[PDB]
């Protein structure tokens, strides 16, 4: 019984966490009342990984909400599934940070870190075997990313033998109109490269393009981006929430998908892509699903895996299919003399099989790739860092709080070194 | 909560003072409020409830309340005796018959457990009236001299002409700022 | 932010509500727009105070209209709620209406609310608070009802009755409406009529809720929290004579509820809150006969300070402070004594936070007596220095925060004469903490307390002087507080010895290495303000700490000793006196036993071995840079050894601290050789010069890589006087490693370090024209330039990636360090051919695809070109390059960004000498894999081709250079696919549109043959695709080349891989659709159908016939099996 303590910081992180919880509640079979009305034995086979055992068979999530203002904390408490969460799991302040990393990491963040670690320890003590920690947040805000990095560092210092997962979200100009989002994006990346094991990059530019073109939406909002993020998250943790022949361990999965301790960034994808309301279209075969999941269009990141090198790949299918079909497909794809040869799939994919598809779909597939193309994203924000740091724009907001230009130079050097290492390993021999 | 956050909160609370205005009916409790802001007083109606006004003066945010001076509205004054930094009792100088009602109302308000921490301002309104009692006479009928556990004071004014109100408000604000903090 | 500069936008957004309430996408957009506009003032919402009223009235004239639909009313209430979270309800509700005509319109709206509608929770929240702001009306609820017996058969229910039935229902909900129900009852039961009518009913309901509810059932916990909050609010905002009668039954029930043992943090906090609310109902409010329940309340509130959460500790401290302020002066002493018990030795650090909070709360009111000064103060001195390590984490932040809070509350707890006895122990504590504290919150927490103390009292030594400098913003940077403000504070005699003692005791023995280094660097400067005290008292102290069993303490003490020795040497160097004047024989005697006491305890093993080596190397460097008196003593022979061993065991050091270790060892060796290895002025020891050099040279051949890497930098750090007649051997030994041998294929770091070592050696010896084995002369200058250029073509590619690039970096910084030297001595040595080759190589390494090496190369090029003192001779098109890169524009250029580099590098094609190399370098970027780099390079190349496309001569020379580059890299896998992709792009863009006029151009006639020879017998899929694209783009050239390309395209259509078969047809379709003159209209509807119908991914034998049929249409000879 491996228990994973879930965490969600910032407005975007809290919203993504709530959406993912509400999505998996319908798959596991737990009504929002806090009881299980599911009719499948496989559902309760691994429910303890994300739910606690209370009196009367009531399942309580393991999430820990954290913020610096109360607005979003109040919206989730009154949401469709706002009763399952414990009232004492909501930690918040009043003033917020103000889209400032120094104010959300060193002042208010470090001020509420005590109350947050209180609940973190209270939750960790109620677990038979703790596996790791998960956090959902963004990188274009102050409170969110600041408190996320601070809590990650604290959990690493107090629990060095625990895995860390961060479903960080990369901002984009087409979604936000804030000028200091590059600075906060650079600092969080520097902190994560030092205190993280897994980082699922979820670009906010790829999701917007998908919602605008694929879904054919006139004016997409955060509701068309959060649904996709929650769907991808549910598709990623399909093995960690249900049985499976493949090894569904978090530590072993991270070890196999983290061959490099600085290139631990993973691009996640999922086909078929659906919107809100309309989700029951058709049932795609295994070949079509594999072709769509490995397509740059079904990628949550703005980078294309084809423009790089495949280091590690993890595929997870769910629906009504046998492992033999997936194995034959994956073996014929790499066969250069077959009639189904492609040029965007490596010669080793960790395939998985499941019998519990999501809601509104009969079959689904998820892919996670440690390709080097993600470096492109690291170069997209870096350029912006050069169009501000050189002019010292809005630097009095950071230096006035306590930060030094020595912290900015170190973060820039770390980002440059990461990009250089990625580009260097991209040119390695494929032996 | 950190010391810095605790101090940020103490400053915001001290920047906002509270002044509860009371007195017998038809004593000019609304006219003084309307004159202190620069509004019109000819179109004033007899208050049939209560009013609140948030103004700024000498860097202080004054949330002045004004409750009815009626008997059926006197049994509810206890609903506004919380976080009151100052009290302002209005008295009609031209009123010579109901001089004991105000003296009885102020005495009952002085023996209040919640109003012990505030500065008393006696506004002897309606001074231009030919039959208006001077400040010395009113200082002897309201039994103001006996008071010792309250920083009281009495100044004659006229709301219609806006006279002697600013000095009284300034004295009240100075006496309120002379202290540091208040009790819970 | 001075004012609200978004009034028109907010007004328009509010007005658009009446025509966006029927939309689902626009509604969310407007909501998200209203949220982001209002969140800008979350840190200072007071600036919005002048606007509140107008926006509130706008949202009110939409929810206060009878023609308003539910959906439109729900958006207005959502906006109203958005304005109440930012300003807060306590301040925003004072402006809401409160007229007697708003009592029934608001209660009737509260009676059409769906409790099961989770989407409309903001509506219910705004409803309850409005109903509560309407219970202030100074009238009886009876006067409003009028006559209840007007409806025969069913009498109407009273307004007060309805409100009691609204509050009881909303106080057991799971949404945010329950919190709005807590604010309603607080203004419903606390009035006269309701007090006499429904107080008993509500109390029975609450006592029933807390008599049946549990902390296990979810709804039970929901019932517990709401009831406790309601009771607390009632006891807070309730009269004391109407409440005291019920205080005896409420506590008796709370005691039986068992809250302390329950596993809920909110329930316990509310319980402590309700316990402190009942506690003050028994005492009389004071303005600065003890029932039995007060003792039980105190016993409960003194057990709420040892809680496991700070949210409950703060509430317990507030309750204790509020209770002590009401009790007599006798029980206050007992309460203080009982609270002081929290600071016992057996109590944990959590109990200390609550104790300090209670002490601060007591001092704020001025209840602590003078007799409690010798004790309480004695505890604070420790709470300010609380910093322990509990396993892998650290604790002591909240303790120091509470200590600073207590210190800030002592400026009004005692008279200036009452606290006059402890102004020497508390001023030293405040200052010391604000200066060395780790956390920034504590530092500024100590800064505010000191400011308040010097403002109210003003009896601290140099209060204004210390406050002006160490202000709120000055203590923001931790580095500034340790190396600058610390010296300013130590300038006075009252803050010198205490600070040094605190630094040497705790900070030196800290668990963090960065903190220890900062403390050592701070002591370095502090020793200047107190040399005698640091040489007679601190040096014995640190010397005894170097013999401690603790590893971190030993490292810190060694660093402190080294820094103090360096400071003493610097200070003595001013008066021109030896360093022995400060340190005594015993002090210099103990500085010669540190390393022999570490090596004899085997303290150089394990994880601490690297730290001990670093500390000892820093100490040796600081001692050698001071000219200590250890010459001739065997101790020197020890130090040297400890260096060599390090260079021999670099692979044992972790990968996160090997570079720093190597650099420190090299620096120590350099400082030692230029101090303890000199026989005479200008000469060196013959025995050591020989043995060290032979050992180092023989070590260069060790198969281990890290050893060679270390010994390279070691050779590159020796002084100049030790290489007066051994340069001809050291240079040869260094060049022997720079060569790539069959065994040293993946050995790139060794050569990277050898190049850097050759740079340093060449810089130290300088140039002397005539002396080969002493200095760089015209005899050993060519060999150096040849060895440096032979490492610029290091494109070694392994499973680690393109590691060879690293070596290239060492070739750009080395070749520079040499050139700049010659120009500053003998510019004649800089030959023309060598300079031209160096410039062309720098140009190629600055037109690469990697972004950090390309940026390094451009900077080196600019530095070599912007050299004017003197100007480097023999510079091809020097003026041209200078005009292309003016000094004014170089000040702001993003060379790392391809967009701000490729358009500036493509212009170099205009110069003949650069045209070739620059293109060979840009081909890798034009045919790489990075998408942004490909796009930028292609755009910059087309921007330059547009200027020479209509020129037969320029275009011809460009094509010739491209084909020469292709031929030179024939069969080269690192240049074949990229150059093929570049050619494909250039052909698709239509740059060579002039050569397509005639027939059989000398360009394509050989380009096609080269492509054929390149793709002859190729299995790579990418190479095959590139070749197919090139052969499908080359069709534009008429003549025999077109027929040969068509024959190749037919040959490739029938390949072993069905994928290639399909891609060839897919590309041939596009090629035919593009160029129409290639095939006439008489056989054009016969090719498209065969390509669309024929399945090129099916049986190859069957597709051979269709493919052969497409050879009889295109007119291509049909090949056979040879
Ligand atoms: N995809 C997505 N991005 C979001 C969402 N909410 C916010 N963002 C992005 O998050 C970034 C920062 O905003 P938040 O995360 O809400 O801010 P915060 O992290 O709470 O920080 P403070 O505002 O300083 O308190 C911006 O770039 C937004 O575009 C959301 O629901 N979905
Ligand atoms: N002559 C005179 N009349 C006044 C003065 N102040 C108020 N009044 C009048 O007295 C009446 C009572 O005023 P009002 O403010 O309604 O009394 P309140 O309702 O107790 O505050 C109004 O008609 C005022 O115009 C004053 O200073 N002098
Ligand atoms: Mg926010
Ligand atoms: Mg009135």
């Amino acid at each position: 019984m491996r228990e994973i303590v879930h965490i969600q910081a910032g407005q975007c992180g809290n919203q993504i966490g709530a959406k993912f919880w509400e999505v998996i509640s319908d798959e596991h079979g737990i009504d929002p009342t806090g009881t299980y009305h599911g009719d499948s034995d496989l559902q309760l086979d691994r429910i303890s990984v994300y739910y606690n055992e209370a009196t009367g068979g009531k399942y309580v999530p393991r999430a820990i909400l954290v913020d610096l203002e109360p607005g979003t904390m109040d919206s989730v408490r009154s949401g469709p599934f706002g009763q399952i969460f414990r009232p004492d799991n909501f930690v918040f302040g009043q003033s917020g940070a103000g889209n400032n990393w120094a104010k959300g990491h060193y002042t208010e963040g470090a001020e509420l870190v005590d109350s947050v670690l209180d609940v973190v320890r209270k939750e960790a003590e109620s677990c038979d075997c703790l596996q790791g920690f998960q956090l959902t947040h963004s990188l274009g805000g102050g409170t969110g990313s600041g408190m996320g990095t601070l809590l990650i560092s604290k959990i690493r210092e107090e629990y060095p033998d625990r895995i860390m997962n961060t479903f960080s979200v990369v901002p984009s100009p087409k979604v936000s109109d804030t000028v200091v989002e590059p600075y906060n994006a650079t600092l969080s990346v520097h902190q994560l490269v030092e205190n993280t094991d897994e980082t699922y990059c979820i670009d906010n530019e790829a999701l917007y393009d998908i919602c605008f073109r694929t879904l054919k939406l006139t004016t997409p909002t955060y509701g068309d981006l959060n649904h996709l993020v929650s769907a991808t998250m549910s598709g990623v943790t399909t093995c960690l929430r249900f049985p499976g022949q493949l090894n569904a361990d978090l530590r072993k999965l991270a070890v196999n998908m983290v061959p490099f301790p600085r290139l631990h960034f993973f691009m996640p994808g999922f086909a078929p892509l659906t919107s809100r309301g309309s989700q029951q279209y058709r049932a795609l075969t295994v070949p079509e699903l594999t072709q769509q999941v490995f397509d740059a269009k079904n990628m949550m990141a703005a980078c294309d895996p084809r423009h790089g090198r495949y280091l590690t790949v993890a595929a997870v299918f769910r629906g009504r299919m046998s492992m033999k079909e997936v194995d034959e497909q994956m073996l014929n794809v790499q066969n250069k003399n077959s009639s189904y040869f492609v040029e965007w799939i490596p010669n080793n994919v960790k395939t998985a099989v499941c019998d519990i598809p999501p809601r509104g779909l009969k079959m689904a597939v998820t892919f996670i790739g440690n390709s080097t193309a993600i470096q492109e994203l690291f170069k997209r924000i870096s350029e912006q860092f050069t169009a501000m740091f050189r002019r010292k724009a809005f630097l009095h907001w950071y230096t006035g709080e306590g930060m030094d230009e020595m912290e900015f130079t170190e973060a820039e050097s770390n980002m440059n070194d990461l990009v250089s290492e990625y580009q260097q390993y991209q040119d390695a021999t494929a032996e | 909560m950190g010391l810095l956050t605790i101090l940020k909160k103490m400053k915001q609370k001290e920047r906002e003072l509270r002044l509860l205005m009371l007195g017998l009916d038809n004593a000019g409790k609304t006219t003084i409020l309307k004159k202190f802001n620069g509004e019109d007083i000819d179109t004033i109606s007899p208050t049939l409830g209560f009013n609140i006004k948030t103004l700024e003066h000498r860097g202080f945010k004054l949330n002045i309340w004004d409750v009815g001076g009626q008997k059926s509205l006197r049994s509810y004054w206890r609903n506004y005796f919380e976080s009151t930094d100052g009290l302002i009792w209005v008295v009609d100088s031209a009123d010579r018959q109901r001089m004991q009602d105000c003296q009885r109302e102020l005495q009952s308000l002085l023996v209040e457990e919640r109003l012990a921490g505030a500065t008393l301002l006696i506004f002897a309104n309606k001074q231009d009236l030919p039959g208006a009692l001077s400040s010395n006479a009113i200082r002897e009928v309201l039994e103001l001299d006996s008071i010792r556990s309250h920083h009281w004071c009495i100044q004659g004014c006229s709301a219609v002409t806006g006279e002697n109100l600013l000095p009284g408000i300034d004295w009240l604000l100075d006496d309120i700022s002379s202290r540091i903090f208040t009790a819970d | 932010l001075e004012a609200f500069g978004e009034s028109a936008e907010t007004r328009a957004l509010l007005g658009r509500l009446r025509e966006v309430h029927g939309g689902g996408a626009e509604r969310e957009v407007a909501l998200e727009r209203f949220r982001v506009i209002m969140d800008k003032y979350q840190e200072q919402p007071h600036l919005l105070d002048p606007h509140l009223e107008w926006m509130m009235n706008l949202l009110l004239d939409i929810v206060q209209d009878q023609t308003s639909p539910a959906s439109l009313v729900h958006l207005a209430f959502k906006f109203l709620y958005i304005i109440t979270k930012v300003r807060g309800y306590k301040t925003f509700l004072r402006l809401f209406p409160h007229e007697v005509a708003d009592v029934e319109p608001v209660l009737d709206l509260v009676t059409i609310q769906n409790p099961k509608d989770h989407e409309a929770w903001e509506t219910r929240y705004m409803l309850l608070l409005w109903l509560s702001v309407t219970c202030l009306i100074p009238f009886d609820f009876s006067r409003l009802d009028g006559n209840l017996l007007t409806q025969p058969g069913q009498a109407r229910m009273s307004i007060m009755d309805r409100i009691l039935q609204i509050a009881e229902s909303y106080l057991i909900v799971s949404d945010k409406a329950r919190d709005a129900a807590a604010v309603l009852v607080s203004r419903f039961i606390t009035r006269p009529d309701v007090k006499q009518s429904k107080m008993a009913e509500f109390l029975d309901w609450s006592l029933c809720n807390l008599a049946r509810s549990s902390f296990q059932t979810m709804q039970g916990v929901i019932t517990m929290d709401g009831t406790l909050q309601a009771l607390a609010q009632i006891f807070k905002h309730g009269k004391r004579e109407d409440c005291l009668p019920y205080a005896a039954t409420v506590l008796r029930c709370l005691d039986g509820c068992r809250l302390p043992e329950s596993n809920q943090t909110l329930l316990r906090k509310l319980g402590v809150k309700l316990v402190q609310r009942l506690g003050l109902t028994f005492l009389k409010p004071k303005v600065a006969d003890v029932p039995e329940g007060v003792e039980r309340v105190i016993e409960q509130l003194l057990v709420g300070l040892k809680d496991k959460d700070t949210v409950v500790r703060w509430s317990a401290a507030k309750g204790i402070g509020r209770m002590a302020g009401r009790l007599p002066r006798a029980l206050a002493d007992d309460v203080v004594g009982s609270v002081l018990d929290c600071f016992s030795f057996q109590e944990t650090d959590k109990a200390w936070h609550g104790g300090c909070l209670a002490l601060a709360e007591l001092g704020r009111r001025g209840l602590l007596l003078p007799s409690r000064l010798v004790d309480v103060v004695a505890v604070i001195l420790k709470a300010l220095t609380y910093d322990e390590k509990r396993g892998a984490c650290s604790v002591g932040t909240n303790v120091r925060d509470a200590a600073c809070y207590v210190c800030w509350a002592f400026a009004r707890a005692y008279e200036p004469q009452e606290l006059k006895p402890f102004v020497t122990a508390i001023s030293s504590a405040l200052v010391i903490a604000a200066v060395f504290d780790r956390d920034i919150n504590c530092r500024r927490a100590a800064s505010a307390a000191f400011q308040e103390n010097v403002g109210r009292q003003g009896t601290f030594p140099h209060g204004i002087d210390i406050l002006t400098t160490a202000d709120y913003f000055a203590v923001g940077n931790r580095s500034n507080c340790f190396l600058v403000i610390s010296v300013f504070i130590a300038g006075f005699p009252e803050y010198t010895q205490p600070m040094i003692d605190h630094l040497v005791t705790m900070k030196i023995s800290h668990w963090d290495g960065v903190i220890r280094e900062l403390a050592a660097r701070a002591l370095h400067n502090l020793a200047q303000q107190a040399p005698e005290f640091s040489a007679t008292q601190v040096f014995p102290r640190l010397l005894s700490m170097t013999l401690s069993p603790d590893l971190h303490m030993r490292h810190g003490s060694i660093l402190a000793c080294a820094e103090v020795a360096y400071a003493l040497y610097k200070l003595a160097a001013q008066e021109n006196r030896p360093v022995t004047d400060h340190l005594d024989e015993q002090a210099v005697q103990g500085l010669k036993q540190i390393h022999q006491q570490l090596y004899d305890r085997q303290l150089y093993r394990g994880l601490g071995g690297q730290l001990m080596r670093q500390a000892v190397c820093v100490l040796i460097e600081k001692l050698s840079l001071s000219k200590m008196p250890f010459r001739g003593d065997t101790v020197i022979d020890g130090w040297q050894w400890l260096i060599n061993d390090t260079l021999r065991h670099l692979h044992l050091i972790s990968s996160h601290s090997r570079q720093q270790m190597k650099d420190a060892a090299v620096s120590a060796l350099a400082a030692l050789c230029s101090e303890y290895y000199m026989k005479e002025p200008g000469e060196a020891d013959p025995a050591i010069q020989e043995e060290l050099i032979t050992q180092y040279l023989a070590e260069l051949r060790n198969p281990e890589e890290m050893t060679r890497c270390g010994f390279s930098l070691a050779l590159g750090a020796l002084p100049g006087f030790l290489l007066k007649g051994r340069l001809q051997q050291v240079l040869t030994g260094l060049r022997a490693v720079t060569h790539t041998s069959p065994e040293d294929v993946s050995f790139a770091e060794s050569r990277r370090d050898g190049l850097k070592a050759i740079a340093r050696i060449c810089q130290t010896v300088g140039v002397k024209a005539g002396a080969p084995d002493e200095a760089v002369c015209g005899e050993n200058v060519s060999q150096i330039y040849c060895a440096l250029l032979g490492c610029m073509d290091d494109y070694t590619t392994d499973s680690r990636g393109d590691v060879g690039t690293w070596v290239r970096k060492a070739a750009m910084t080395s070749l520079m360090d040499l050139t700049l030297l010659l120009a500053r001595s003998q510019p004649e040595l800089i030959e023309a051919h060598t300079c031209e080759r160096i410039m062309c190589c720098v140009a190629q390494q600055a037109s690469e695809k990697i972004d950090r090496f390309r940026a390094h190369a451009a900077s080196v090029f600019l530095t070599l070109l912007h050299f004017d003192s003197p100007p480097i001779p023999h510079v091809p098109h020097r003026g041209e390059l200078e005009k292309l890169f003016p000094r004014s524009d170089v000040a702001s250029v993003n060379w790392s960004a391809p967009s701000q580099a490729f358009p500036r590098i493509t212009q170099l094609l205009g110069l003949p000498t650069y045209r070739y190399h620059v293109l060979l370098g840009l081909v890798v970027s034009l045919g790489g894999l990075t998408e942004s780099t490909i796009r930028h390079s292609t755009q910059s190349l087309f921007e330059y081709m547009k200027g020479i496309q209509s020129d037969p001569q320029a275009l011809g020379s460009f094509s010739g250079t491209l084909l020469q580059i292709f031929e030179d890299n024939l069969l080269n896998e690192r240049v074949s696919v990229p150059l093929l992709k570049t050619l494909d792009h250039v052909l698709t863009h239509g740059c060579f549109d002039i050569f397509t006029t005639e027939e059989d151009h000398p360009f394509a006639v050989k380009l096609l043959a080269l492509c054929k020879k390149e793709i002859k017998n190729s299995k790579d899929i990418q190479k095959l695709l590139s070749g197919i694209a090139v052969f499908c783009e080359m069709v534009q050239f008429p003549g025999d080349v077109r027929r040969q390309a068509l024959l190749q395209l037919c040959l490739l259509l029938c390949h072993r891989f069905p994928l290639i078969r399909k891609t060839t047809a897919s590309q041939v379709y596009e090629t035919l659709l593009t160029y129409s003159d290639v095939v006439g209209a008489d056989v054009l509807d016969e090719v498209v159908t065969v390509l669309s119908d024929t399945a090129w991914d099916a049986e190859l034998a069957v597709v051979r016939e269709q493919r052969n049929r497409l050879c009889d249409l295109l007119g291509v000879p049909r090949p056979q099996l040879v």
